[PDB]
RNA sequence: GCCUGCUUUUG
RNA sequence: AGUAGAAACAAGGC
């Protein structure tokens, strides 16, 4: 809550809010610098995101193998090692996994 | 190694630099001769984005008019001035549906300024087009020969002081078959100076009230290629006052609008605005913003379509406000315009050189031009009627720009969801001829659609969308008239720049002003501390030498260096002078914002303290509170505004002469007639002394007035005071022979 | 410059129509020393970056 | 090395007061400074000069 | 010899 | 010649 308004950060991605720049490693809160940002080695650069979704991985990108894009409310349904696909972010489709 | 500053654009962003982008330490693009050729250019190029519309010819003025309302659509990409009616009535009317009562509201605020407001509002503003004198004068001296002519034929309405009367006026002055004006002259061998009669039949009467007058713009920032503009005259000028107070009041109440808020007003608006749509928007919708200009954006807009707006936002409203306001769109339908200085011819062999009037394009052979000004005429030729070219289908650069967001604001409310029927809509903000444009969807296909859409219903009004100059990326960095959004506003500080030398006022006023302007930048551009001494260094200095007032411990010889040795000498405390008179400076950032006269006002010798601050000193002239402390400067893009500075009336408090450029010309009979009339307003306010800070209001003539006051003030004074018998009987004998001299 | 900043920002800039803008360019140089040299740096610039 | 030149009254006047250009250098020079010294909670005009 | 050195500059 | 650059200056007016 900022002025009684409800600014959103997003979990996945950039906003204008938070936006750390991959070029000259700043980031930025609200068009304020807070920082540069250093390069741990251990970063997984695999493409795999594990702390998006609660219960789901993130493979990569969409394939058109395991059908049309679900949404976030929807994905109870599904099961163990069920992978799918899922419309998150700004207009992004990615394929994900079950634990 | 070769050095390249652009390479530091490699680290550190374009926005956190772009003040190395602006080359705003040289001089400025300046114009140098006639203005005439950009005059045909923007005629024959709004003839030409409207080429398929039909032609008429007007029964009163004879002129050919060009309509292309309702005219066919586009089929290219190329601009078009074809709007369509049925779109732009739906366009104000989903808007008056979106935000209801706004037109209501907005007529009855208009109606209250219509019935108050009076013609000293004129006075008040920048030049305007005198058809009695056929160029430009300042606004006071037009109204005041229009007045002047008015009365000579008849027109007397404008007496009750009103503006709606003096509206009648100039509206009955048109049904009059031969007008009768005054001209200027002077001949000498002996400087003889007077005024001759003419008529003027109501045709030419129309052309010279319809006209308005052009000019090239000099020290325009950001173009290679110069620029013309046009300037109205005294007729068209109530109309547009209230016209665009109608426009101001509805665009106050709409959250697009750019145009009526300035300074940190219009940032503050414009970054609630990009909030408020980034929190409406969702997260799984994809997000885009347009940064856009708008091309030939005055060439196409018709007046004929602010008509229409006019008659939908004046609905169920009184017919006299319905037929006050729907005169300056008819009367800018009909418009006319000078093209101006003229040409001028050289020959080598001979070895001389001769001038051309505009007034004769028409009348000559066109063997001397070159090829692009002979298109230019033999296109031109046919509109043509004594002077001037007929100027129907658009507008010209600088008017009804509210009234033109306001259009822009009702093609953005068109992105609701509820006006699109589909899964994709848009915002955005809006001044006249730019915008921001912000787009929501699912997916790119859909941001392709919705710009799609906004061109084309932008292209049914007659708004065209500059491509070459126009660019799409994802929100959160955007451009709005030099302002550069990235997450946030950012600081640029070289527009402010010509802002930092002598302003060229007086000693105290530039000297406030260039204190000022310093602890301004450090508050709203990022000027540091440590730049702001140097600031202060600097313009010291070219204080210093602007007006020869060094040190006084100085060996620096000028023409005042000595009476300033004087002074120094003289002197005991040296920290009490002003750098005006030969002293130091104690400036910091700590006391910016204190005159140079309280900031050094215990330090003062007492003899130089009653010396400089005197009320009997013969150079200060104080003559209107609205004239008091407040100075006209000259921004880098912008208009000339006004500037206030805390000062001190001193005798450094001093105006500076005249041009005198006048005493050589026909028109020189217009100095008599003022330094006539300032002698007459002096002595009323010596009698009066309320009528600087308070308009006078009164029927009599202003001796009648006069003579009174003196009068009662004499009795009252003579009753128990100063006056004695001889005083008295003395005075009201001069009376008498004043009221022998006025009413015989 | 700014659609390059927008790239490298990674915000998938997009134009309408790009040779006009480079046309527009190209219409100011003409003869001076000054404007030409601004105008290798940004060629240079335009190597170095867009990587 | 001799030469006809000319110039004209407003170039003069924007010549005469070139000494505006030490701002606007320093002021950007000034800006970096500040954006590092709200992130390292310090002033940095000596280690940038300095080290 | 006399007079002049911005007599026409959008928002 | 030179300044400059889509039209002007290289003095003008009576």
């Amino acid at each position: 809550n900022v002025r009684g308004s409800g600014m959103r950060i997003l979990v996945r991605g950039n906003s204008p809010a938070f936006n750390y720049n991959k070029t000259t490693k700043r980031l930025t809160i609200l068009g304020k610098d807070a920082g540069t940002l250093i390069e741990d080695p251990d970063e997984g650069t695999s493409g795999v995101e594990s702390a998006v979704l609660r219960g789901f991985l993130i493979l990569g990108k969409e394939d058109r193998r395991y059908g049309p894009a679900l949404s976030i409310n929807e994905l109870s349904n599904l099961a163990k090692g069920e992978k799918a696909n899922v419309l998150i972010g700004q207009g992004d489709v990615v394929l994900v996994m079950k634990r | 190694m070769d050095v390249n500053p652009t390479l530091l654009f490699l680290k550190v962003p374009a926005q956190n630099a772009i003040s190395t982008t602006f080359p705003y330490t040289g001089d400025p693009p300046y114009s140098h001769g006639t203005g005439t050729g950009y005059t045909m250019d923007t005629v024959n190029r709004t003839h030409q984005y409207s080429e398929k519309g039909k032609w008429t010819t007007n029964t009163e003025t004879g002129a050919p008019q060009l309509n292309p309302i309702d005219g066919p659509l586009p089929e290219d990409n190329e601009p078009s001035g074809y709007a369509q009616t049925d779109c732009v009535l739906e366009a104000m009317a989903f808007l008056e549906e979106s935000h209801p009562g706004i037109f209501e509201n907005s007529c009855l605020e208009t109606m209250e300024v219509v019935q108050q407001t009076r013609v000293d509002r004129l006075t008040q503003g920048r030049q305007t087009y005198d058809w009695t004198l056929n160029r430009n004068q300042p606004a006071a001296t037009a109204l005041a020969n229009t007045i002047e002519v008015f009365r000579s034929n008849g027109l007397t309405a404008n007496e009750s002081g009103r503006l709606i009367d003096f509206l009648k006026d100039v509206m009955e002055s048109m049904d009059k078959e031969e007008m009768e004006i005054t001209t200027h002259f002077q001949r000498k061998r002996q400087r003889t100076i007077g005024k001759k009669k003419q008529r003027v039949n109501k045709r030419s009467y129309l052309i010279r009230a319809l006209t308005l007058n052009t000019m090239t713009k000099d020290a325009e920032r950001g173009k290679l290629k110069r620029r013309a503009i046009a300037t109205p005259g005294m007729q068209i000028r109530g109309f547009v006052y209230f016209v665009e107070t109608l426009a101001r009041s509805i665009c106050e109440k709409l959250e697009q609008s750019g145009l009526p808020v300035g300074g940190n007003e219009k940032k503050a608006k414009l970054a609630n605005v990009v909030r408020k749509m980034m929190t409406n928007s969702q997260d799984t919708e994809l997000s885009f913003t347009i940064t856009g200009d708008n091309t030939k954006w005055n060439e196409n807009q018709n007046p004929r379509m602010f008509l229409a707006m006019i008659t939908y936002i004046t609905k169920n409203q009184p017919e006299w406000f319905r037929n006050v306001l729907s005169i300056a769109p008819i009367m800018f339908s009909n418009k006319m315009a000078r093209l101006g200085k003229g040409y001028m011819f050289e020959s080598k062999s001979m070895k001389l050189r001769t001038q051309i009037p505009a007034e004769m394009l028409a009348s000559i052979d066109l063997k001397y031009f070159n090829e692009s000004t002979r298109k230019k005429i033999e296109k031109i030729r046919p509109l043509l009627i004594d002077g001037t070219a007929s100027l129907s289908p658009g507008m010209m650069m600088g008017m009804f720009n509210m009234l033109s967001t306001v259009l822009g604001v009702s093609i953005l409310n068109l992105g609701q969801k509820r006006y699109t029927k589909t899964t994709y809509w848009w915002d955005g903000l809006q001044s006249s001829d730019d915008f921001a444009l912000i787009v929501n969807a699912p997916n790119h296909e859909g941001i392709q659609a919705g710009v799609d859409r906004f061109y084309r219903t932008c292209k049914l009004v007659g708004i065209n969308m500059s491509k070459k100059k126009s660019y799409i990326n994802r929100t959160g960095t955007f451009e709005f008239t030099s302002f550069f959004y990235r997450y946030g506003f950012v600081a640029n500080f070289s527009m402010e720049l010509p802002s930092f030398g002598v302003s060229g006022i007086n000693e105290s006023a530039d000297m406030s002003i260039g204190v000022t302007v310093i602890k301004n930048n450090m508050i709203n551009n990022d000027l540091g501390p440590a730049t702001a001494q140097m600031a202060l260094q600097l313009f010291i200095k070219d204080y210093r030498y602007t007006y020869r007032c060094h040190r006084g411990d100085t060996q620096i010889q000028t023409r005042r260096s000595f009476e300033l040795k004087k002074l120094w000498e003289q002197t005991r405390s040296k920290a009490g002078l002003l750098v005006s008179d030969g002293g130091p400076n104690l400036y910091n950032i700590r006391n910016l914002h204190i005159p140079e006269v309280c900031l050094k006002w215990e330090l003062m010798d007492e003899d130089y303290q009653g010396r400089l601050c005197n009320p009997l000193n013969p150079f200060v002239s104080h003559k209107e509170i609205e004239s008091v402390n407040n100075a006209v400067v000259m921004p880098a893009h912008g208009p000339a505004k006004s500037m206030e500075y805390d000062a001190v009336a001193t005798t450094h408090s001093w105006i500076p002469k005249r041009n005198r450029s006048i005493l050589n010309t026909s028109q020189r009979g217009i100095l008599e007639d003022e330094q006539m009339y300032q002698k007459c307003c002096n002595l009323f306010e010596k009698f009066f002394p309320s009528s600087s800070y308070r308009r006078p209001v009164g029927i009599s003539s202003m001796v009648e007035a006069m003579v009174s006051r003196a009068r009662i003030d004499a009795r009252i004074d003579f009753e128990s005071g100063r006056i004695k018998k001889e005083e008295f009987a003395e005075i009201m004998k001069i009376c008498s022979t004043i009221e022998e001299l006025r009413r015989q | 410059l700014l659609v390059v900043q927008a790239l490298r920002d990674n915000l998938e800039p997009g134009t309408f129509d790009l040779e006009g803008l480079y046309e527009a360019i190209e219409e100011c140089l003409i003869n001076d020393p000054w404007v030409l040299l601004n105008a290798s740096w940004f060629n240079s610039f335009l190597t170095h970056a867009l990587r | 090395y001799v030469r006809t030149n000319g110039t004209s009254k407003i170039k003069m006047k924007w010549g005469m007061e070139m000494r505006r250009c030490l701002l606007q250098s320093l002021q950007q020079i000034e800006s970096m400074i500040e954006a590092e010294s709200s992130v390292k909670e310090k002033d940095m005009t000596k280690e940038f000069f300095e080290n």
